[PDB]
């Protein structure tokens, strides 16, 4: 009723999660250029 | 004695495809483009409130060697490489992971077992074995009730003398093979290429037989019991069976060897090719 | 009724005698009284109730039962046979079953049947927790790969310096550096000038990096190891006969006052004197005391191990493998001299074993469940 | 350093090995089981009296 | 520099000064190898699926 196996690489699905996390700091960064550009003004 | 079971056993050789096995053939050029894209993104965000310099930093830390000499003088372009740098950890960290998860499950195939195992359970034709023919071993394979599905299955491939077997298995003919025990016992320890299940089958006994009430058997019944407590058949046994020694020594997960990482071997003849392209095409450049 | 071969138990009341498939068996007794003795004792089963159950059955022959009174495997008390055999040189009874050995002073009188349960002195044994390779950190990689390693490092260095020559890196910065940097990290120090020779420091590191990390993957399984079963030949060993090759606590388990005694102060002796300190009190402190490394190697006599073991919640208790065991008899029935039965008994239990039954009464009562 | 390397990797492997077979005793596997097989003191298991 | 440090290495920066920031970020070193090492085997416990 049971046993065990190795994939390999085990997904490109399993490991979107740091593409995401890659993604959301990328989108981090570009706004916070953008607020920079900004507050350059004081 | 009993009987018992005879295959043959050796070291594995469980090895990887090649370097790149753990991971898909996609993957691979996944990461080779982003980190392009997250470099030339470095490039056009550092820029504004050193080309070369911001694609050697990018494309360093994916190998933790020491190159590379500029850095983000910016701020965000810092809150980048913070993550970016993160995530060159968590690759090579997946990687480890993967392959040895890998390696540790990947012990081979279990030895046989025994009567009630699985893998001979049922009659099979991918997993061969023979048998003793005109002999003691198909007499009590006859009256078998629930054996006969593989008192047929043996019964078509029966085989003749031990010298036929023996010689047989050592040469990966067959898979499997039954004897009484004493005979497979020594020749086990006596060439070490070869071991047994230890598990008893049916038990039995030899002894001696003459025609019906011939007049000596009372003694040489009482001989033979004087000859058990004394010890002499004690010395007979070191005289002829237990005769040798091969250590049981159970095998390990086999050594990777000389044999695959030349997977990436191949991959200095790589360097030197792209090298010597280099030189030429940098003096032009130049 | 001294193993678990013969058990008897208490009668049962709430359907009158016993209610299960078993033979009821007397015993009639009288010590100190003059009167009569005699009452239903109890019922009476077990293995070797069974087989002589089942053999009654096929060979067409009815019987009874009542216990002995006055003695044990009987020996020559003063010339004579008391308890169970003393019961069939007098005549009073025919056939003697239950747990009962064959030697020659034995053999004299009555006669024994083709012995069916083998036995014999044996040896038990304890495995070891682990056993982590002293050597272990060279193991996971072949011969070749290190001077491998080795020459290309040489190899990388030379074109190193000479597309180079296109404070000043020679040979010994070179070499320094990348074996520092195969190996995880160390030392800053200077690195290759001009852009283009990056390139193989570069690819190198590459390789550098999935050699590690496979390094230490592979590394990983040789932390997992087997359980190790100690290994012994029969006692005709190196390891016994000069025991204080290594510590005294090399403790062997014999209890005194029986057939092992006897059988052993007969051939060797200095065993017996050896054994002096390490006496044991029966099976029970025995197989107790024993886990717990007070008592290390045994000698008894197998018909009692290979049953015990499948029995304690461990499984550290393995006795050795067959065919390496001292004294070859077997248990069997005895009967009155050259009688009118042992012919039919005989082909009776060869049959037996001849069609697969035995094999499962072992599995009913011999063996256990805890197959090792 | 190559000493260093090897102490730092033979640690790694170690908790490698000691976290894989951090792992309960199987399931109660049926009315075979040797834990219930043969009794014993550690995990006790019965029925509702009568 | 300590943020480049848990994860593996990068970004040459010394802070060198005066022996005792050293003898401070040595400690911090020291505890993330052993957490990247625990990471990394308590991870491959779970490729095993
Ligand atoms: N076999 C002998 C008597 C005899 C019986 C046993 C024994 C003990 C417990 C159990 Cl459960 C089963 C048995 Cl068979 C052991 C020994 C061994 P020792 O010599 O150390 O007393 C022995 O002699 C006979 O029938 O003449
Ligand atoms: C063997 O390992 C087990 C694991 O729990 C431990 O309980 C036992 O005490 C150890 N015994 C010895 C002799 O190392
Ligand atoms: C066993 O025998 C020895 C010597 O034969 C004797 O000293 C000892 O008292 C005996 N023990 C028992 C329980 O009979």
């Amino acid at each position: 009723e049971k046993n065990e196996v190795m994939s390999s690489q085990l997904d490109i699905d399993n490991m979107a999660g740091v593409f995401y996390m890659l993604g959301a700091a990328m989108a981090l960064s570009l706004i916070t250029f953008i607020s920079e550009h900004l507050f350059y003004w004081q | 004695q009993g009987l018992t079971i005879l295959v043959k056993k050796e070291i594995p050789r469980s090895t990887l495809d090649s370097f790149m096995q753990p991971f898909q053939s996609t993957l691979w050029l996944l990461v080779g483009l982003s980190v392009h894209v997250v470099a030339v993104m470095l490039y056009l965000l550092d820029r504004f409130s050193t080309l070369s310099s911001a694609m050697w930093f990018s494309w360093g830390v994916l190998l933790n060697s020491g190159i590379g000499e500029g850095a983000p003088r910016s701020f965000s372009a810092r809150i980048l490489g913070m993550v970016w740098a993160g995530f060159a950890m968590i690759i090579v960290a997946s990687y480890t992971a993967n392959l040895a998860a890998f390696l540790v499950l990947d012990r081979p195939e279990e030895r046989i077992t025994g009567i009630n195992d699985p893998r001979l359970r049922n009659p099979s034709d991918k997993f061969i074995y023979a048998t003793v023919k005109q002999s003691s071993v198909d007499i009590y394979f006859r009256r078998q009730v629930e054996l006969s599905t593989m008192y047929r299955h043996m019964e078509k491939h029966n085989y003749e003398s031990a010298a036929e077997a023996i010689q047989a298995v050592r040469d990966n003919k067959l898979h499997a093979f039954i004897w009484d025990s004493a005979v497979l016992e020594f020749e086990a320890s006596q060439k070490c290429d070869l071991v047994t299940t230890g598990e008893l089958f049916f038990r039995s006994g030899f002894g001696i037989g003459m025609r019906k009430d011939s007049p000596w058997k009372q003694q040489v019944s009482l001989s033979i019991l004087k000859s058990h407590e004394n010890g002499f058949m004690e010395d007979l046994d070191k005289t002829w069976v237990r005769y040798q020694e091969c250590d049981s020594r159970s095998n390990a997960p086999a050594t990777l060897t000389c044999e695959n990482m030349a997977g990436v071997f191949m991959l200095v003849a790589g360097g030197i090719v792209a090298g010597i392209f280099l030189i030429f095409i940098e003096i032009a450049y130049k | 009724e001294e193993a678990p071969f013969v058990i008897v138990e208490s009668v049962d009341p709430l359907s009158g005698t016993c209610m299960r498939n078993t033979v009821p068996c007397q015993k009639r007794i009288i010590s100190e009284n003059d009167e009569e003795p005699g009452y239903i004792k109890k019922c009476c089963k077990g293995f070797c109730i069974d087989i002589l159950k089942k053999i009654s059955k096929s060979v067409k022959f009815t019987y009874d039962l009542y216990l002995v009174t006055n003695g044990k495997h009987g020996k020559k008390i003063n010339g004579t046979w008391n308890g169970m055999i003393g019961e069939v040189v007098m005549k009073r009874a025919y056939m003697a079953v239950g747990s009962l050995t064959i030697n020659e002073e034995r053999s004299e009188v009555v006669d024994f049947s083709v012995p069916f349960i083998e036995t014999g002195i044996s040896v038990m044994v304890s495995r070891s927790n682990g056993t982590v390779s002293p050597s272990a950190f060279l193991e996971p990689f072949s011969a070749c790969v290190w001077v491998m390693m080795f020459v290309m490092l040489l190899i990388v260095s030379a074109v190193a310096v000479f597309v180079f020559e296109y404070p000043s890196f020679t040979i010994g910065k070179a070499i320094w550096l990348l074996w520092g940097l195969v190996f995880n990290n160390s030392v800053p120090v200077q690195n290759p000038k001009g852009t283009t020779s990056k390139i193989m420091v570069s690819v190198w590191a590459f390789f550098a990096v999935i050699f590690l990390a496979s390094y230490t993957a592979n590394l990983a399984a040789f932390m997992i190891q087997e359980e190790y079963v100690d290994q012994v030949s029969g006692l005709s060993d190196k390891k016994f006969q000069r025991p204080n090759d290594f510590s005294p606590p090399f403790r062997f388990g014999t209890v005194p006052n029986g057939s092992t005694e006897r059988n052993i102060r007969n051939n060797y002796a200095e065993m017996h004197a050896y054994m002096g300190k390490f006496n044991q009190r029966g099976v029970d402190d025995a197989l107790l005391s024993l886990k717990t490394g007070k008592l290390d190697a045994f000698i008894y006599d197998a018909a009692v191990l290979n049953y015990m073991a499948g029995r304690d919640e461990g499984c550290k208790l393995v006795t050795i493998g067959s065919g390496k065991v001292f004294a070859s008899t077997g248990y069997g029935i005895a009967i009155q001299k050259d009688s009118g039965w042992k012919r039919q008994v005989d082909l009776a239990i060869l049959q037996l074993f001849g069609d697969g039954e035995m094999e499962e009464l072992e599995a009913l009562w011999l063996t256990g469940i805890c197959h090792n």
